[PDB]
């Protein structure tokens, strides 16, 4: 088969994790729901109650 | 027509500890 | 083998080698890594770059 699969992109804000030997595997994006906003405002991905 | 956690790639090429 | 060299007007297209200095290390000494300029101590680690 053949699926090109293209999607366009939005300035937005990331919050990304830099884990040891050069690597992510991790990333929120701060413009989907006001829990990613939150855990990029702390920049923190486990928020505690409050 | 999802993108779940998908495109994130490096902005630049600095290193950076934890 | 003829080399016509000519320094006419126009820009500097051709031009020698740049030749670079020594690594002093352990050292508090100058640095410029082409642009990065400054002063500090050249000392190795166990980084992982890419």
């Amino acid at each position: 088969a053949a699926a090109y699969f293209v999607g366009y992109l939005k300035p937005t804000t990331f919050m990304l994790k830099y884990d040891e030997n050069g690597t992510i595997t991790d990333a929120v994006d701060c413009s989907q729901n006001p829990l990613a906003e939150l855990k990029c405002s702390v920049k923190s991905f486990e928020i505690d109650k409050g | 027509h999802t993108s779940s956690m998908r495109g994130v790639y490096y902005p630049d090429e600095i290193f950076r500890s934890d | 083998v003829v080399l016509s060299f000519e320094l006419l007007n126009a820009p500097a297209t051709v031009c020698g080698p740049k030749l670079s200095t020594d690594l002093i290390k352990n050292q508090c000494v100058n640095f410029n890594f082409n642009g990065l300029t400054g002063t500090g101590v050249l000392t190795p680690s166990s980084k992982r770059f890419q």
